[PDB]
């Protein structure tokens, strides 16, 4: 803009480029998103407007702040707040080796933003590090609103083709038209897994049926008393019945039995039996905890 | 009084009655412009199935009712700002992640467009938010629509 000094490019994101900035009046450091209004690439406003749409409703400290949207060229700019760093370059910063106190603080600041989104009637829909924001301060903020959509109308159905594969849920790989605040419980566990790990994605599949292999290897292979309307679903077919006997303990050993327990919790493959992101706040997991 | 059709005349109709100084305006007129964009974006391959649903009809009357003038002054004006107003319904309720501009757009003035899309959000973005939220406004809406006729 002409109030912004472009200090440098953060990246490309999911409809614009990214960069740091300082306001040339008030001296303060923000992000802006910078976005073409005369396409070649013709459908990229159309995500835009309804980030800003979405952000607008949704002001909560672990959720990405929008504070302002100007229009002045053939361009659309959207000032952020700024953010150090995303999770995944975090990840390379520490060697994935997180404290099991940052483990905590991240899951629940995630859960905090998430069960706010959730209770405004907003899915994310694309929950992954590279979308989690962290600041020197150690705030977490759910960030790129640009898949996210509210819910609530009636509606024939949505889209099946939401969420990266690696966290998306197996009822959406079995081609599930409706799902609800569900959908980004999965993914949350997904990201619990990394973080209390070695931060390297616990699903990581090559296609969707690699997708769904990898997380019945681990968790599983629901039965039809665990998840009745599973065999229904438009893009069903059969799987071979591993056994839910397999320990996590070695896939998460920063986790103790509590942590474990949310977890598993999170990883139902039923979206029914999914914990909401209210409940798991509620989890003893989080019971000895800083801000309250 | 729940078919697609039934509300899209609806909508036509309180169009008609909004817009006062359109004295050659049609209630089928709105109706054909926004059944040739769905169809246009079908027959395009930027949708697989068409976005004119009773609820979405519902969602833009919505939008139209706070954002259309009485004071409109062409049918040309006039279909600008409905299209507006439908490209944000396809922007904010459509299941595909991306809408062309292309046949939304019926204006000369391209920046004219962009800064109708801000200023409908600013006024809009809560009511958006509201009518997916709130089952009992989206009842409300749904029933003025239908006493439109
Ligand atoms: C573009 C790549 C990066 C993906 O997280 N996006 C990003 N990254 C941000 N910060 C993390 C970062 C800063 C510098 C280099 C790399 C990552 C950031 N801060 C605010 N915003 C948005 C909401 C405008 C930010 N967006």
């Amino acid at each position: 803009m002409q109030k912004y000094e472009k200090l440098e490019k953060i990246g490309e994101g999911t409809y614009g480029t990214v960069f740091k900035a300082k306001n040339r009046e008030t001296h303060e450091i923000v992000a802006l998103k910078r976005v073409r209004l005369d396409d070649d690439d013709e459908g990229v406003p159309s995500s835009a407007l309804r980030e800003i749409c979405l952000l607008k409703e949704l002001k909560h400290k672990n959720i990405v702040r929008l504070h302002d949207v100007l229009h002045s060229d053939k361009k659309l700019t959207l000032v952020f707040e700024f953010c150090d760093q995303d999770l995944k370059k975090y990840f390379d910063s520490c060697n994935g080796d997180l404290d099991p106190e940052i483990v905590k603080s991240f899951l629940f600041q995630l859960l905090k933003g998430l069960g706010f989104c959730h209770s405004r009637n907003v899915l994310h829909r694309d929950l992954k590090p590279q979308n989690l924001l962290i600041n020197r301060n150690g705030e977490l903020k759910l960030a790129n609103f640009g898949l996210a959509r509210a819910f609530g109308i009636p509606v024939r159905c949505y889209s099946a083709e939401v969420v990266t594969l690696w966290y998306r849920p197996p009822d959406v790989l079995f081609g599930a038209k409706l799902y609800s605040t569900s959908i980004d419980m999965w993914s949350a566990g997904c990201i619990f897994a990394e973080l209390a790990n070695a931060g390297r994605p616990l699903f990581p599949g090559n296609d969707v049926d690699d997708q769904l292999k990898r997380i019945f290897r681990l968790l599983g292979t629901p039965t039809e008393e665990q998840w009745p309307s599973m065999t229904k679903l438009p893009d069903y077919k059969p799987y071979p019945m591993y056994p839910a006997t397999t320990s996590l303990v070695n896939v998460v050993p920063k986790l103790n039995a509590t942590g474990r327990d949310l977890l598993q919790n999170l990883l139902k493959c039923n979206p029914v039996q999914r914990i909401s992101a209210e409940e798991a706040l509620q989890h003893p997991y989080f019971s000895d905890f800083c801000p309250p | 009084q729940a078919s697609t059709s039934e509300l899209l005349r609806c909508l036509g109709e309180f169009l008609c009655r909004r817009c006062y100084r359109l004295k050659h305006l049609s209630p089928t007129d709105p109706v054909l412009w926004l059944r040739s964009v769905d169809r246009s974006l079908l027959l395009q391959g930027w949708q697989d199935q068409g976005f004119i649903t009773p609820a979405n009809v519902v969602f833009l009357y919505m939008l139209c009712r706070d954002v259309i003038s009485s004071e409109v002054g062409s049918d040309h004006e006039l279909q600008a700002v409905l299209l507006t107003c439908l490209y944000l319904s396809y922007s904010y309720m459509g299941n595909e992640i991306s809408y062309p501009l292309k046949p939304f757009l019926v204006e000369s003035c391209k920046e004219a467009f962009w800064d109708r899309c801000l200023s409908v959000i600013n006024l809009m973005s809560s009511k958006m938010l509201q009518i997916n939220a709130d089952p009992h406004y989206f009842t409300q809406v749904f029933s003025d629509l239908k006493n439109e006729s």
